[PDB]
């Protein structure tokens, strides 16, 4: 069941860059391609997000894309960027100007059929293609744009694959622009109805977590794409090594969406940690999971007590005792169990891994889907309101052929979805 | 931090069971519907028994024993006592009853009821309500209401309370535990009647039937018709020279620990993956020589307002507290 | 009490003891429903091309 | 003789099957290379063990069996097996990609593409028989293809041979192992559609073998392998009276007379003792009293529940070991007095005894201990009803919010099958009260 990996824009090549970083090494796999690992676990599924090679060489099914070819020629100079099949380097020269309208209609749309070849290419080659997933930010022009496009264009012709999103969101915390908010309630429209699983990373809440919790004084991308790459990590774990339960994209969504457009998950990860900064101290199972539970863990700004879990993924990684695993976790169901619908019996599925990530002798992923994202959605919400009730810096997107109209229908297909998650957080 | 669930509102005695849980700091009550609970103080009719003991990292324990109905069912308790070897069909201490079907034991009983006319004994029975002394009375009766009922002799010599030449029963409180331990309240209640015992009109059923509601004379001898034990006790050895351990209790002791063993091996909850206890009324009846007579058993019992914080806080410290530990007794243990 | 119908070999035995006595739709219909099931999957799947059509 | 194909669907239905496979070999002194020198007609036979085996003129001794899964993962496991040789190619049916977890995409989607050579396969093995029984079907119910494709199959097994009786080893969903929140969607699904189609069905709770595994064999955290060399030790039991000489449950046909009066009401409750731990050091034998009275207790059953309150339509005791008649018979005696067995108005009280002298073998290097005497109780008792129960009030739970149905919906699934699967169910546990109080 192979996936097809796609990275959008200036962000989603940067953490998709960390990403391939990340797993090679978890997989064994060297800049050079080449395997010099010790466990027969490491290879048993590589076929998942790997293309095997001459020499035996494995290369990642990833195709790189941008408007402006920066960053794309920054990964190519990085760590792992010889890794990456030249071939699938797809960019344009003319940028998105963190423009939604550019990359969606006019600047994107004369690229996008070049992406679709690549795309094409490397899904033949798969012997079952199970789906896609893709690396991207909301809040500017190409990914957001251009990446809700090729979202749209690959449903249409592989309307019977799983779309799956890493999806950056914007923070007035870490801003770059003002029309952070317009670009993202657009994307939010496209990502309600066509990807089946998006993971919500939100960029407010790495920034609090590398302040408040790290104790990073003045955080910067790299420090926040720590967290990033670590979550991305954990939550493929079960899509990379041999397991039961959410082994595919198909069967996550079955057990993590009861509603289609309810699909929108919380990531959370614990111990959480800063680069460099070494931990001696590995963490007993109640505290992996005690803390995997805190907001303070949470990738998503949303207060998890504010909201009711429809489902929830746990996967914890490297040598632990499994039934002090399933103990703790019925215990946190247990003890609070109101934050649990009790429409949905079971809602709450475990996975374990023998193999911890780098540096970390044990680790918990979570992913959640809680009503509480709302807060997340109604927040870009209320910024998109306060500069679209005076159409401020509209004109930027009335240039490039967009009217109000599509505006006011994206802003009122988001209240709607808040809507829909409030529905069932009083069920 | 242990949870429980309340699924009978109308339950007076385990109301004050779920306030005293939470008054502990280390209970907490879920919604009805939730199925995450330690404590399920259950509801009376179809209470899914099927349904508890699945919860995986849960101890769960119910406020009722599935199968006690057989005993606190009055056509189900004459047909109990008839069948078990442990309380043959000649029993000595429960009366001769038998169970009748509207249009099956009614030839049965007329082979009592015409023994006793040609033999010349008492002839009062009694339906279950028509007190009467001629069978076609009863068996008409009965035929009119709908459903099953039951036919009891009546005790013609009950013993008589001085003043007032009363009638009364007995109620006791019985709470047997999740490992059937079977342990007796201590302090019971005698339900009296209030206008004295008519022997020959049998009709006006004011001074034959000692129920609460009836007869609401009241509160003229006692506060609320209701005589306790310490009051009992001394009237039996002023007026009797007798104890109300001695004449009464260790028939009352006998009568429910013969009752709830014979059931002990349908309903035990012992090797199950779900636990039981529950609060039992055993009814009692005396008469004129001092012989203790069962009349019925309550499944769902109330309490007199005395004695609830006493064994309501009972129920919770050997029947509760005993499976879910927190961070001089009131029940007598009948021993087997 | 009551041992009935003792057969013995050379494996085993076996016998009966009583303590008490007493007191499809067409290959048709099927193939129907599955081509029916798949029509409906054609029906969602245009309308979705047609939406994206749009 | 007659002959009887066992099917095998699904995951479960695939690693449950080689745990039995496995079994039956060492019983019968089957090699895995599928040479039995013990059979002294090469060739072929109509022996009592040539009911589960065909035989090659080579002298191999092939298990009338097929396993098919949706997806190649688990089968593949079994083509590079440590029995390998023993089925060949045709038996081990694989597809590209799973039902996900989804009934309707097992039943309509994916089951469509494959339904046809499945029974090709099939029919291949029934041309080599002379006189067919009918089938012994492996599953989940909680699989996208233990459930989906299960029911699809047995519905055209019924127009194909009309005339011949399909037995069910169902696995049940538990939480503790379970890989999908709608397993009690997929569970009810399966149930409603198979109903009709099955005669007689042994459900197993992977919640009992569990408990079973960890209380017994003191195993903290049981594993798929552990659960299953469990199972199959229970099927052998079920199964050894068609594997071996005997008058007792000699057919499939006699599965139905002598547990199942009710058709609609076929699902006997099977009961095992002893399980012994392997790594126990020091144990007592256990008698023909200690281990028949086991039988009564709930902590022993596949499927949790208290038939004390229920009423038996029927009860067979299974005996491998030491065991005699005499023996029994005090046995029930006593029980009988201590216990409490209701039958229903219109069935004898009685037991239907059938004994093995073989001992019940064990998988060497496996987590059971050898014992001198076991016994498997199959008792219809209208008990067994508390986990249609449980299983429906989860379903219901779910289906009043529509939760997940747009899964089933996106497969060419009628909403409307969920309600009248529901209700079938209902009627289901209607008739288990009617004759149960
Ligand atoms: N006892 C036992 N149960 C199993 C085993 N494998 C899976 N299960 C149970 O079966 C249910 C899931 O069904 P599966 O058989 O795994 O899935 P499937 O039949 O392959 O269907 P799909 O994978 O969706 O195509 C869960 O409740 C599991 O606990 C096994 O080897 N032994
Ligand atoms: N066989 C008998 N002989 C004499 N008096 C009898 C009798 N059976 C019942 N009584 C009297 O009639 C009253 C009827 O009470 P019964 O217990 O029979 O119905 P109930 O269930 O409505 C009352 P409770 O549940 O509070 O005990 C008894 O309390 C007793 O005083
Ligand atoms: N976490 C993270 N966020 C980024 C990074 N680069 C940009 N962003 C965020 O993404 C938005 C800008 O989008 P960007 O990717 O630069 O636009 P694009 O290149 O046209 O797709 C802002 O909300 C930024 O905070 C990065 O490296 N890491
Ligand atoms: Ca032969
Ligand atoms: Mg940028
Ligand atoms: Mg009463
Ligand atoms: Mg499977």
């Amino acid at each position: 069941r192979e996936i097809v990996h796609i990275q959008a824009g200036q962000c989603g090549n940067q953490i998709g860059a960390k990403f391939w970083e990340v797993i090679s090494d978890e997989h064994g796999i060297d800049p050079t391609g080449s395997y010099h690992g010790d466990s027969d676990l490491q290879l048993e599924r590589i076929n998942v997000y790997y293309n095997e090679a001459t020499g035996n060489k494995y290369v990642p099914r990833a195709i790189l894309v941008d408007l402006e070819p920066g960053t794309m020629d920054s990964v190519r100079s990085g760590p792992f960027g010889q890794i990456f099949r030249p071939d699938n380097f797809v960019f344009g020269q003319s940028g998105a100007g963190n423009n939604w309208a550019k990359g969606h209609y006019t600047e994107g749309a004369e690229l996008v059929d070049s992406v679709l070849d690549v795309v094409r290419k490397e899904s033949e080659s798969c012997d079952c293609l199970q789906g896609f997933q893709l690396t991207h930010s909301l809040g500017g022009g190409t990914g957001s744009g251009m990446g809700t496009l090729l979202i749209s264009k690959i449903r249409e012709e592989y309307p019977d694959r799983i779309m799956n999103t890493f999806s950056v969101m914007p923070s007035p915390k870490v801003s770059d622009t003002v029309v952070e908010p317009y670009n993202a309630t657009l994307s939010v429209h496209q990502l309600v109805e066509n990807t089946d699983e998006t993971y919500c990373i939100d960029n407010e809440a790495l920034y609090d977590i590398c302040f408040r919790t790290l104790k990073l004084t003045t955080p910067t991308y790299g420090d926040l794409n720590h967290l990033v790459s670590a979550t991305m990590s954990g939550v493929t774990t079960c899509l990379r090594f041999p397991g039961q339960l959410n082994a595919d994209l198909r069967k996550l969504a079955v057990n993590m969406v009861p509603f289609p457009r309810l699909h929108f998950f919380m990531p959370g990860f614990a111990p959480l940690t800063s680069r460099g900064s070494q931990q001696y101290r590995a963490l007993t199972v109640p505290e992996l999971t005690q803390q995997m539970f805190d907001s303070k863990n949470m990738m998503a700004a949303c207060d998890p007590r504010h909201g009711r879990y429809l489902t929830v993924a746990a996967i914890f990684r490297g040598r632990m005792s499994m039934k002090e695993v399933d103990e703790q976790m019925l215990n946190v169901q247990n003890k609070n169990s109101s934050y649990f619908v009790e429409w949905i019996p079971n809602n709450v599925k475990t996975a374990v891994c023998d193999i911890p990530p780098r540096g970390l002798k044990m680790s918990a992923t979570f992913i959640g889907n809680s009503t509480a994202i709302q807060e997340l959605f109604k927040r870009i919400s209320e910024q998109f309101t306060a500069m679209f009730r005076r159409k401020a810096f509209l004109h930027w997107y009335t240039g490039e052929g967009m009217d109000e109209m599509e505006f006011t229908e994206a802003e009122s297909n988001m209240n709607d979805l808040v809507s829909e998650y409030q529905q069932y957080q009083d069920a | 931090m242990y949870t429980f669930v309340v699924r009978d509102e109308n339950s007076s005695v385990y109301a004050e069971v779920s306030r005293l849980l939470l008054a502990t700091g280390q209970w907490k009550r879920l919604r009805k519907d939730n199925p995450r609970f330690n404590l399920m103080l259950g509801e009376r009719n179809r209470l899914p028994f099927g349904r508890l003991g699945h919860e995986p990292g849960l101890v769960q324990l119910v406020n009722y024993y599935r199968g006690a109905d057989k005993l606190c069912r009055k056509a189900s308790l004459v047909k109990l006592i008839k069948t078990s070897p442990e309380l043959s069909e000649s029993c000595t201490w429960f009366p001769e009853s038998y169970v009748i079907y509207p249009t099956d034991e009614r030839e049965v009983f007329l082979a009592a009821y015409n023994r006793r006319r040609e033999g010349r004994e008492g002839n009062v029975w009694i339906a279950k309500i028509l007190i009467s002394s001629e069978a076609s009375e009863l068996l008409d009766f009965i035929d009119e209401q709908g459903q099953v009922h039951v036919i009891q002799k009546y005790l013609e010599k009950p013993l008589l309370l001085e003043p007032g030449h009363r009638k009364f029963d007995i109620r006791s409180w019985v709470l047997v535990d999740h490992l059937y331990n079977i342990y007796l309240y201590r302090e019971g209640v005698l339900r009296t009647s209030s206008e004295p015992y008519n022997s020959a009109n049998f009709q006006d059923k004011t001074c034959h039937l000692t129920n609460h509601c009836i007869q609401k004379n009241y509160g003229r001898y006692e506060e609320g018709n209701e005589m306790f034990f310490e009051e009992f006790n001394q009237y039996l050895m002023d007026a009797l020279n007798t104890t109300l351990e001695n004449s009464i209790l260790l028939q009352i002791k006998h009568i429910i620990r013969s009752c709830l063993m014979c059931i002990e091996p349908a309903i035990s909850t012992k090797h199950l993956h779900y636990q039981s206890f529950q609060l039992f009324g055993f009814d009692f009846m005396v008469d004129e020589e001092l012989k203790v007579w069962l009349i019925e058993v309550n499944g769902a019992p109330a309490c007199a307002q005395k004695l609830y914080a006493e064994l309501c806080q009972g129920i919770v410290d050997v029947a509760i507290s005993s499976v879910f530990p927190l961070a001089t007794s009131i029940f007598i243990k009948l021993h087997h | 009490m009551e041992v009935i119908e003792l057969n013995k070999c050379t494996s085993g035995q076996s016998f009966e003891v009583i303590l008490k006595p007493p007191s499809d739709p067409s290959l048709e219909e099927i193939q129907k429903k599955l081509e029916a099931a798949e029509e409906r999957r054609k029906y969602q799947e245009a309308e979705l091309l047609k939406h994206l059509a749009e | 003789m007659r002959e009887c194909i066992s099917i095998h669907v699904g995951q479960a239905g695939v690693q449950i099957g080689n745990a039995c496979w496995e079994l039956y070999c060492l019983e019968h002194g089957i090699q895995p290379d599928g040479q039995m020198p013990s059979d002294k007609t090469i060739g072929g036979g109509d022996d009592s063990f040539n009911t589960f085996f065909s035989e090659t003129g080579a002298g191999k001794h092939v298990p009338r069996a097929v396993f098919v899964d949706l997806e190649p993962t688990v089968i593949d496991e079994v083509r590079t097996g440590t029995y390998r040789q023993l089925f060949h190619p045709e038996q081990l049916i694989t597809g590209k990609e799973d039902a996900a977890n989804n009934y309707a995409r097992g039943h309509y989607t994916i089951g469509k593409e494959i339904i046809d050579l499945v029974l090709d396969r099939i029919r291949k093995l029934a041309d080599q028989c002379t006189g067919l029984q009918g089938f012994l079907v492996f599953h989940s119910f909680g699989g996208g293809t233990g459930s989906g494709f299960t029911s699809l199959l047995m519905e055209r097994l019924s127009v194909d041979y009309g005339k011949k009786s399909k037995l069910e080893f169902s696995i049940y969903p538990a939480p503790q192992v379970s890989t999908a929140v709608v397993e009690p969607y997929n569970s009810i699904l399966t149930t409603h559609t198979t109903l009709e189609h099955s005669d007689c069905a042994f459900m197993v709770d992977n919640e009992a073998i569990y408990d079973i595994c960890r209380r017994n064999l003191d195993i903290e955290r049981p594993t798929y392998t552990n659960l299953n060399r469990l199972i199959s030790q229970i099927v052998s039991s079920i199964t050894a009276s068609l594997r071996f000489d005997g008058a007792l449950n000699v057919d499939l046909t006699e599965f139905q007379t002598n547990l199942v009066p009710y058709p609609r009401i076929h699902f006997p409750l099977a009961t095992y003792a002893p399980v012994i731990s392997a790594e126990k050091a020091y144990h007592e034998q256990l008698s023909v009293a200690e281990i028949t009275n086991a039988c009564f207790e709930p902590a022993n059953q596949m499927v949790k529940c208290d038939p004390r309150h229920g009423k038996y339509m029927a009860c067979c005791l299974l005996y491998r070991g030491d065991v005699v008649p005499k023996d029994v018979n005090a046995a029930i005696a006593t029980i009988k007095t201590k216990r409490s067995i209701q039958f229903v108005d219109w069935c004898p009280t009685g037991f239907k005894v059938g004994i093995n002298y073989q001992p019940p073998t064990v998988v060497p290097g496996g987590d059971l201990a050898k014992v001198q005497r076991a016994v498997c109780m199959l008792s219809n008792t209208t008990a067994i009803a508390e986990a249609w129960a449980r299983l429906d009030h989860k379903f219901d739970l779910m289906y009043a919010k529509r939760a997940f149905v747009h899964w089933y919906v996106g497969e060419g699934m009628e909403e409307g099958e969920f309600s009248e699967a529901r209700e079938d169910m209902a009627a289901l546990e209607k008739d288990y009260e009617e004759v149960g109080v």
